[PDB]
């Protein structure tokens, strides 16, 4: 597995037994990403959501083929006094997903 | 030598320190203020820039520069009696070394904070064909580690039950050099605080049932072999039963957070006894165990002041 | 998250820094991760599990007393991001399936 988070987060990663990286910087950390699918992790990434809302730009971008790494939008600390609306993570979801903007 | 020399010092330093309505007006703030704040301070002497790594940078070596400095400036039995204090330190970067070598990461992996010994004997102590060349060359004459290394050396080479028998072999050592020489206030300190070690390594290790016995050590006094097994297998009433003793609100605690709470807080009230001896080695325990507590609350307060964390987090941190 | 991050926290804000990071770069990656079929609707997507050793933890007695409980929490974060990655990936391929369904059928009307 691998992330690329926060140079503060990425410590307790290596602490679980688990690769982990940080920039904080989102160009760089785009650079980092196709760096990182190139060297592929174990087929496993989690992306931060404040450097990169989308991680899926570097691998449309790259690979178009067997979706290797698996990318995910992690959150971060900076963030984990309000989680930023899982909720309506999940309705950009649905809208993303099947196209249908519905709510319940 | 003697031991009103550094006495004076320790004194001195400990004119200077933090007080309480710092951190009680900086328990609401947003790091700039933070950073304001430490910018009159002695650990502002070595701050850099601005930044996580510059204040951590900052308070690792104003603690060098004003705690690591006494083990130095006396000879002899004062020396002796004064670097069984800050000693973790040199366990942690040797622990840390043992298991590069035992990995094969190279040598520059670790980033190995200061302790008692100058870092050549470090840079030296990597190449050896046995590791008793490595314990030869770590040893400086009268200390635990050259003395307790070679001690468990005596089975193999580079293995990590070698480690957990180090670790062990340290504390018993360390409490046995205590009870070696007469400083009426360091001895009892000792055996207060391998009782708390051993206590905590209980906690952490429950419900696997692993054979305690090996795990227990001696050197404390307010546990014994019953209480450290009746503690592993899930009861509470033995830590109910510890009355009397200086663990006074610390009863019905499982959790591990609260645990290392009410332990490092009667650490600290039991090393703040020290003011007792004027004199002899009490006062610059008071001095350096009052220090870490300052050090670690202050860094503690630091990632509060940063990351924006409630101080509702944190008022349970500040609580001695 | 919420939890795990409170944890490293308080545990590299008592104990230093400097020491759960050699204790960090002293465990070992633990490889073995992987990722095999589930043949949904006739498409392979890869369902993901670690290995994660458990009885094997470098010196359990740890003279830090902070890196057990974070190691513990980040195991925990960890099989939360394993089991949101496994949702999700089978979550966007019915929802690209979906989609798939929806312009065939409304190609197929308006065109044949």
């Amino acid at each position: 597995m691998a992330v690329i988070a926060d140079p503060e987060t990425a410590q307790g990663f290596r602490l679980a037994g688990l690769e982990g990286y940080g920039a904080s910087s989102a160009e760089e950390a785009q650079s980092l990403l196709e760096t990182l699918v190139e060297r592929g992790g174990y087929a496993l990434v989690a992306v931060d959501e404040a450097l990169l809302p989308d991680p899926e730009r570097a691998v449309e971008r790259l690979m178009r083929g067997r979706d290797l790494p698996v990318l995910l939008p992690i959150a971060g600390l900076k963030e984990a006094f309000q989680g930023h609306d899982v909720e309506g993570y999940m309705r950009e979801l649905v809208r993303k997903t099947i196209g249908f903007d519905i709510k319940l | 030598d003697d031991f009103a020399y550094l006495n004076a010092r320790v004194r001195v330093r400990r004119g200077t320190l933090l007080k309480e309505s710092f951190f009680q007006e900086a328990l609401d703030l947003s790091f700039a203020d933070f950073l304001r704040l430490l910018s009159e301070t002695v650990y502002g002497g070595e701050l850099a820039g601005q930044g996580l790594p510059d204040v951590d940078r900052a308070v690792l070596r104003t603690q060098a520069k004003l705690v690591g400095d006494l083990p130095r400036l006396v000879t002899g039995e004062a020396r002796e009696a004064v670097r069984l204090l800050l000693l973790r330190n040199d366990l942690h970067n040797l622990q840390a070394l043992l298991r590069a070598k035992a990995t094969g990461r190279p040598f520059e992996e670790v980033l190995l904070l200061p302790g008692t010994l100058r870092e050549e004997v470090w840079r030296q102590a990597y190449e050896a064909q046995d590791p008793a060349g490595m314990a030869q060359v770590l040893a400086v004459p009268g200390h635990p580690l050259a003395r307790a290394l070679r001690a468990v050396l005596r089975e193999t080479q580079d293995l990590a039950r070698v480690e957990a028998l180090l670790a062990k072999r340290f504390f018993e050592d360390v409490a046995k050099a205590a009870k070696g020489l007469d400083q009426p206030a360091l001895r009892d300190y000792l055996a207060l605080e391998v009782d708390a070690e051993n206590l905590r390594t209980a906690f952490k290790l429950q419900g696997s049932g692993l054979a305690p016995d090996a795990f227990f050590l001696k050197g404390g006094r307010f546990v014994d072999r019953v209480r450290f097994a009746r503690l592993m297998e899930g009861d509470y009433a033995v830590l109910d039963e510890l009355s009397g003793t200086p663990f006074s609100g610390l009863s019905g605690v499982r959790d591990l957070k609260a645990l290392e709470r009410g332990l490092r807080c009667v650490l600290l009230k039991e090393a703040k006894k020290g003011v007792q001896d004027p004199l002899g080695v009490g006062l610059v325990l008071a001095y350096v165990k009052e220090r870490e507590w300052e050090a670690v609350r202050l860094r503690l307060l630091a990632r509060r002041a940063y990351f924006g964390l409630p101080r509702a987090q944190v008022e349970e941190e500040v609580v001695c | 998250a919420k939890e795990a991050y409170a944890a490293l926290l308080l545990a590299q804000a008592f104990d230093g820094p400097e020491v759960v990071a050699g204790a960090a770069l002293g465990v070992p990656p633990l490889e073995g991760v992987e990722a095999e079929v589930e043949n949904v609707w006739g498409s392979k997507v890869p369902r993901l599990k670690a290995t994660f050793p458990d009885g094997a933890l470098l010196s359990p007695v740890g003279t830090p007393a902070y890196t057990l409980e974070a190691s513990r929490a980040f195991r925990r974060y960890a099989e939360a991001l394993i089991r949101v990655a496994n949702t999700e990936t089978r979550l966007k391929k019915i929802g690209e399936e979906i989609k798939k369904t929806t312009r065939r059928v409304n190609a197929l009307e308006q065109v044949v």
